[PDB]
């Protein structure tokens, strides 16, 4: 009657998103951390639920379809972004951040996660933790990070490393305060990165399970195996690390799910 | 060390296209951020358009069209790049350098107007004052700006009360300018009334005389 | 970094038959009391496979890797540690590495500036690289361990799958039959050209143990297989 | 998106006061504030950036605080020669810059009250076909002065442009002209001409009124 959804195994490592999303301190915006996900399996539904975040646009991809297709390797940038800018953050945007501090490409994959951290990042007076590159001779290449202590000149005689007129030092401090506006407000973004590649992937995502039945002619699907059947157990004692078995004529005869390890005869 | 010069301002028609220069002589237009900024007659400074470091230009909600900002590294000049006018687009600017969220330097100021007139030549009107005493001239229907007055060939210095220009709803000109007279120097000296400009290079002199019937 | 090595004896390599030694389980799908026959890449039989021993002899030869390698070698006391693959072992190209030392196995794949004679020397010394670059796909696994121990490994390399087959039995090659259980799937494409190894040396200069192991080519033959109602492989034809 | 209001608009004070002067910041921006001064006829120059700071070709007289949403530009003295608007400048994360308003500083004066002096049209203004009629208020403090034309006892509006002189080194005296267009078909409409004033300087106002064709 009813249809047995995949009992694919149990819930494996999850990726590292909870340091992600609730470190003590993030990295500085000139000198943004770069981290790799792999070798885990990826569940956006649980931090959606919750819901905390104010920006959800993303191109290219649904959230209805993340649980479905994967890619090779999983990139997250974490650094603080005040709402401003952060509205910056689409490739189709210019500014100071989206061309001295940050570029996207157009064909980016993925979308990144913003939300209100009003209460951490601050003090009672200005917090001066966190400097962003102002000055630049050209373009920021994209998917890159520099990070140089010279000090930017713009006049044509050049200064070596002195304060005077017509150079001075490129990185500029923000001022976090708790009575700025709305738009000033220090939100804390993390950036998604997708990268699809040749090789195939190690991240996709877990799986859930049904109820068991039993003496009944119903369908089952195991392992992305269609067929019909009576699942009941046997004497039918395997060797482990197996799938299923087969028979002479490529019929499935049985099958052992990653939870129970049980005989589950096909017919 | 830092000095702006700027030209190519001037009288042109509201469907035309002007060319505007900004030289630096100890600044170079490709290597930090760039200021633009407007300041209408009669009210306080606006802003037109920021041109970054880079190949990243920025304009207001007012003219986010018709408005295009091209620098050249041949000659460290600024161009700027114009298509379209408006009635109040008339305005004085000053483009300038500076840092984020400041700019410390500022350069000179060529004057722009917009019309669809073109220059006249002006008409002294005669006041006749009434029998302290006032005595004074007004100017109508001049073109362009600016304008001089002169009295008695510049001997007269003392209570000279030259009022600015004001726009009438026509779109003409017209001007006032006064001096304090005496009752007992009325029949002494005679004043002439002298008003003049370059562009329409009119010569007029005008006496003035206190009214006997009229 | 790593020192050069010149005290080497030359030694011309001895070739020594195979006896049913290369069947190994076909795939995943467990099969039994059926008789079957499969397109795979396998060892044939009464073929001829080249003898290694090293003992003061110290041996680390450069062969090609064509095809999937078959490596069976005597050990004791834990001789060997890993293999190494890589195009041309520097930095200008992506090299695989397989190191196991007396606590974990741990598989990471970045560019090393591998030397001519990577070795090992209580474990305290690991002379196998000198620095790392970028890269991904590390993983930490589950330790894989008169002559007493008979280590034997399969290595395949199809749809980019570093499929590994491995299994200990209890004792020239003796006469007998076994079945490699698939152990480890490590998806990492890379292209092949080697299989080096990594030998472990003793420091008292130094002085190194009785060792030997074999080296084999897997070519794409038919065989016949017997099947047990037990679920075991028996003898094949 | 922003919009930012200056406070005052004409504060008069002398040398041995303090301007007080605010600009008022709807949304709540903190230490990211510069303020401007031009001359009349002159280039703008800075005085202040973040609102703490001071530059070094600016002297040391212009002080300048606030936390989160007001500010102010106390001066320790007041020069004659530092008589300029000043402006509230607050830029955006796209560097936007804004300016609002300006005020204007002046000394306490309010020496005497506006005199009007009516002037008739001149026979020549007939024949260009239109006449025009102007009365001048002179030495008058504060900028209050209606220059409303009261005609045949009836109230006239947006008729009259208002011009204020300049201000002179040694008197700083200010004046006011006003031009009155009108029509040659409604000159005869009418039979009279006066303009009408209130200042504190006088008890009652007063009015010139002189008749068309004579006194
Ligand atoms: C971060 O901490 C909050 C507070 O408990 C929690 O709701 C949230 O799920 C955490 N983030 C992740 C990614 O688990
Ligand atoms: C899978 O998880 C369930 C629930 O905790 C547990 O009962 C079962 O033993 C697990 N299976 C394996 C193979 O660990
Ligand atoms: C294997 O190779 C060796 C030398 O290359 C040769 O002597 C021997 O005959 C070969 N084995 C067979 C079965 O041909
Ligand atoms: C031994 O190997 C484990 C993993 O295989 C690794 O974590 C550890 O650092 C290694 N120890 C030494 C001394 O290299
Ligand atoms: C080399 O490093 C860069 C940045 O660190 C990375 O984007 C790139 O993918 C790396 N290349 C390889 C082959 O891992
Ligand atoms: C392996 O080499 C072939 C050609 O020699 C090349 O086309 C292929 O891309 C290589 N594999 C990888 C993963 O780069
Ligand atoms: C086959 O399995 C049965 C049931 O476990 C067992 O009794 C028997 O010994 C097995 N056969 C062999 C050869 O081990």
């Amino acid at each position: 009657p009813t249809e047995s959804i995949v009992r694919f195994p149990n819930i494996t490592n999850l990726c590292p998103f909870d340091e992600v999303f609730n470190a003590t301190r993030f990295a500085s915006v000139y000198a943004w951390n770069r981290k790799r996900i792999s070798n885990c399996v990826a569940d956006y539904s649980v931090l959606y639920n919750l819901a905390p975040f104010f920006t959800f646009k993303c191109y290219g991809v649904s959230p209805t379809k993340l649980n479905d297709l994967c890619f090779t390797n999983v990139y997250a940038d974490s650094f603080v972004i005040r709402g401003d800018e952060v509205r910056q953050i689409a490739p189709g945007q210019t500014g100071n951040i989206a061309d001295y501090n940050y570029k996207l490409p157009d064909d980016f994959t993925g979308c990144v996660i913003a939300w209100n951290s009003n209460k951490l990042d601050s003090k009672v007076s200005g917090n001066y933790n966190y400097l962003y590159r102002l000055f630049r001779k050209s373009n920021l290449k994209p998917f890159e990070r520099d990070i140089s202590t010279e000090i930017y000149q713009a006049g044509n005689k050049p200064c070596n490393g002195v304060a005077g007129f017509n150079c001075y030092f490129p990185l500029r401090s923000y001022s976090f305060r708790p009575t700025y506006g709305v738009g000033h407000q220090p939100y804390r973004v993390v950036v998604l990165s997708f990268e699809l590649l040749h090789a195939p992937a190690t991240v996709c995502g877990p799986k859930k399970s049904t109820n068991l039945v039993k003496n009944k002619c119903v369908n089952f699907n195991f392992n992305g195996l269609k067929g019909t059947g009576v699942l009941t157990e046997s004497n039918k004692k395997f060797l482990p690390f197996q799938q299923f078995g087969r028979d002479i004529a490529d019929t499935t005869d049985a099958v052992r799910d990653p939870q129970t390890l049980e005989i589950l005869d096909i017919t | 060390e830092v000095q702006l010069v700027e030209s190519g301002g001037g009288l042109i028609q509201p469907g035309g296209s002007l060319r505007l220069s900004c030289a630096a002589s100890g600044l170079t237009v490709s290597s930090n951020y760039m200021h633009w900024v407007r300041q209408a007659p009669g009210k306080g400074l606006e802003w037109v358009s920021v041109l970054y470091a880079g190949g990243s230009a920025f304009y207001a909600d007012s003219v986010k069209g018709r408005f295009t900002i091209s620098r050249n590294n041949s000659k460290n000049t600024l161009y700027l790049q114009m298509n379209s006018l408006r009635a109040e687009d008339t305005a004085i600017y000053y483009c300038a350098r500076g840092l984020g969220d400041y700019l410390d330097s500022w350069g000179q100021g060529t004057l722009v107007t917009v019309s669809s007139a073109s220059t006249k030549g002006p008409s002294v009107f005669p006041l006749a004052p009434s029998s302290t005493a006032a005595l004074g001239c007004l100017v109508k229907d001049y073109f362009p700006e600016p304008v001089t007055v002169s009295w008695n060939s510049g001997a007269l210095t003392s209570g000279v009360h030259t009022f600015p220009a004001v726009l009438q709803s026509s779109g003409l000109y017209s001007l006032s300018s006064v001096v304090t007279v005496p009752s007992s120097s009325l029949g002494t000296q005679t004043y002439i009334c002298n008003v003049n400009h370059k562009p329409s290079n009119t010569k007029v002199d005008k006496k003035v005389e206190p009214k006997s019937c009229d | 970094q790593c020192v050069n090595l010149t005290t080497r004896t030359q030694l011309p390599p001895a070739y020594t038959n195979s006896f049913t030694r290369g069947v190994y389980y076909p795939d995943k799908v467990f099969r039994s009391s059926v008789l079957h026959s499969t397109q795979d890449l396998f060892l044939p039989f009464f073929s001829n496979v080249t003898w290694f021993h090293v003992i003061k002899r110290f041996d680390n030869p450069v062969l090609p890797f064509n095809d999937g390698v078959y490596f069976a070698s005597i050990e004791k006391s834990n001789i060997i540690r890993g293999w190494i693959f890589g195009t041309t072992l520097d930095s200008k190209t992506q090299s695989l590495l397989i190191v196991n030392n007396a606590t974990n196995v741990v598989i990471k794949v970045c560019e090393f500036q591998f030397c001519n004679d990577p070795f090992l020397d209580m474990e305290s010394e690991f002379r196998v690289y000198s620095s790392a670059n970028n890269c991904t796909f590390e993983y930490v696994s589950q330790p894989f361990l008169n002559f007493k121990n008979l280590r034997e490994f399969v290595f395949k390399n199809i749809d980019g799958y570093f499929k590994i087959y491995s299994k200990h039995t209890p004792i020239d090659l003796p006469q007998g039959f076994s079945a490699l259980e698939p152990l480890v799937d490590l998806p990492i494409g890379i292209n092949i050209t080697r299989f080096q190894t990594l030998l472990a040396l003793h420091r008292s200069g130094w002085t190194a143990g009785a060792a030997a192991y074999y080296v084999g080519y897997l070519q794409p033959r038919t065989f016949l297989l017997k099947y047990n109602e037990n679920g075991t492989i028996t003898d094949a034809v | 998106d922003i919009q930012m209001t200056q406070s005052p608009s004409s504060v008069s004070a002398s040398v041995g006061d303090r301007v007080t002067i605010t600009c008022r910041a709807s949304q709540g921006i903190g230490s990211w504030l510069a303020w401007y001064q031009q001359k009349p006829g002159k280039a703008p120059q800075l005085l202040i950036y973040a609102a703490s700071t001071l530059q070094s070709g600016v002297p040391p007289r212009f002080s300048g605080s606030g936390s989160g949403t007001d500010f102010t530009l106390t001066i320790t003295s007041l020069q004659p020669e530092d008589f300029a608007s000043y402006y509230c400048q607050q830029a955006n994360s796209v560097l936007a810059l804004t300016f609002g308003g300006g005020t204007k500083v002046e000394i306490k004066r309010t020496v005497a009250a506006p005199s009007v002096f009516i002037f008739p049209p001149s026979d020549e203004q007939l024949k260009s076909g239109t006449a025009s009629v102007v009365c001048l208020l002179n030495n008058f403090y504060p900028r209050e002065a209606k220059v409303q034309w009261k005609v045949d006892n009836a109230l006239q509006s947006g008729n009259s442009q208002e011009s204020v002189t300049e201000q002179d080194s040694k008197d700083s005296t200010y004046s006011l002209s006003s031009t009155l267009t009108l029509s040659k078909a409604d000159y005869e409409k009418h039979k009279v001409y006066a303009c009408e004033v209130t200042h504190q300087g006088l008890s009652s106002p007063v009015t010139k009124s002189f008749n068309r064709g004579e006194c």
